[PDB]
């Protein structure tokens, strides 16, 4: 759900969404990582479970839409930022 | 696996000449010849190539002809003249490879263990690297394909040799070139690199809008695989990554600083050196 | 002091506040202009003076 902005979710949302006790979420996530559908990690001093990898899933038209939004939003930045290079050096690289 | 190949500059010209040979038709006559290479390593070497008669209609691309007789005789001549050389694959001048192109490889996989294709581009409008080659495989899918067969992209490069670098690079005198141009080839490199980035993005968005709406197959081919491309997308500006830059950038800035420091003094020597000789030769001249 | 300034004296004292930002350091903002500085560096160093 969250676009990897703060994906180091704490135990509580896991215990609520899966509605399992707090002392079992570790054993559940270690099983999921043992399977290999995710490549997160585990902290205990804060009991935050960091997320790194998610298996690629199926999506649909609207996901294609926002995806095209990211694609354009990044491509335009790439091109313009190269325009900054050429602008900064016209007769310098020959 | 072969995993890469080294093609010499002779070929990619020994194809252009033959595309020029039957190039009078103009409309369409796909040039197909024989590729010749070396059983070098996992990596493979490509040195020689030659042509062979080939035609094909417009509709129902299943009607194409490779003279096995011509192939046998002419390769007999090229073995008599070079046993060091040998057949390795084949090529075609198609700017974009055709659906028919798999039947050709599938035909001549009996001469070579795998007659690798070679796509060349007479008019590479892209200013990147043309003349890329593929090698077919089977990738039978969960869908239930009896034989999911499709070519494979294999990285390649341009071969080199002492003599051919001599003759070619003597021919490069027709145009100017800055290959020793200090800190210029790099700038050109990032330029052409970003150009390739923008081209690829414009292509993938062309495909993506087409599939998104109206008319295109919505297969699970890439649709999530390219999503995983989005998965990486490193969030540059964050907490400790700042310490990644400022703890090294100033390091290299220090070295550059010292370099400018000595460069200034070295430039300063010649001022004394010539200001001595000028006036000392002048006062003695008068 | 209660109107010109803060320190709202209700419970027997004036009362402070943070008076500080959240440390918004990008440090990649200069990632463009500094590259411009380097481009000037090799620019003048490469120019036939």
């Amino acid at each position: 759900t969250r676009p990897a902005n703060h994906r180091q979710l704490t135990f509580e949302e896991i215990a609520k969404s899966a509605k399992i006790t707090v002392n079992e979420v570790e054993l559940l996530v270690m099983k999921a990582l043992s399977v290999g559908l995710v490549k997160g990690s585990i902290d205990e001093v804060d009991k935050r479970v960091h997320m790194t990898w998610v298996q690629p899933r199926v999506l649909d038209l609207q996901q294609i839409k926002g995806m095209k939004d990211r694609l354009e939003f990044w491509c335009t930045d790439v091109k313009s930022m190269e325009m900054l290079v050429e602008h900064q050096a016209h007769d310098i690289l020959t | 696996a072969v995993q890469k190949v080294v093609v010499h500059p002779l070929v990619l010209l020994s194809v252009v000449d033959h595309f020029n040979r039957i190039g009078k038709v103009g409309n369409q006559k796909r040039v197909v010849g024989v590729l010749l290479g070396s059983w070098q390593k996992k990596v493979l070497d490509v040195s020689n190539s030659f042509a062979v008669p080939f035609d094909e209609d417009d509709k129902d691309d299943s009607v194409w002809f490779l003279d096995h007789d011509y192939l046998e005789n002419m390769y007999g001549m090229f073995k008599k003249v070079n046993a060091r050389e040998r057949i390795v694959g084949w090529y075609h001048t198609g700017p974009k490879l055709h659906k028919n192109d798999i039947a050709i490889n599938e035909l001549m996989k009996r001469y070579c263990p795998n007659s690798v294709l070679v796509i060349i581009d007479v008019k590479p409008k892209d200013l990147g690297l043309p003349t890329e080659a593929y090698i077919s495989v089977e990738e039978v899918h969960d869908d239930g394909t009896p034989t999911s067969k499709t070519f494979e992209h294999v990285t390649s490069e341009i071969g080199a040799e002492e003599a051919e670098e001599v003759g070619v690079e003597h021919l490069l005198r027709d145009i100017k070139d800055t290959t020793v141009g200090t800190l210029s080839q790099r700038i050109t490199n990032q330029v052409h690199g970003l150009k390739g980035l923008n081209s690829k993005l414009l292509d993938i968005r062309s495909y993506l809008e087409k599939v998104a709406t109206g008319k295109l197959p919505i297969n699970h081919q890439i649709i999530y695989q390219l999503q995983d491309v989005f998965n990486l997308l490193p969030d540059v500006s964050l907490q400790e990554f700042v310490k990644a830059f400022y703890l090294k950038t100033n390091d290299q800035m220090v070295v550059v600083y010292l370099a400018s420091l000595i460069r200034s003094v070295v430039a300063l020597h010649n001022l004394i050196n010539n200001k001595i000789a000028n006036r000392d030769a002048e006062k003695k001249e008068g | 002091y209660a109107k010109k300034r803060g320190w709202v004296l209700g419970p027997n004292n004036y009362y402070s506040f943070a008076s500080q930002q959240q440390k918004p350091e990008d440090t990649t903002i200069p990632s463009t202009e500094l590259a411009k500085q380097v481009i000037e560096y090799a620019r003048q160093l490469e120019m036939i003076v």
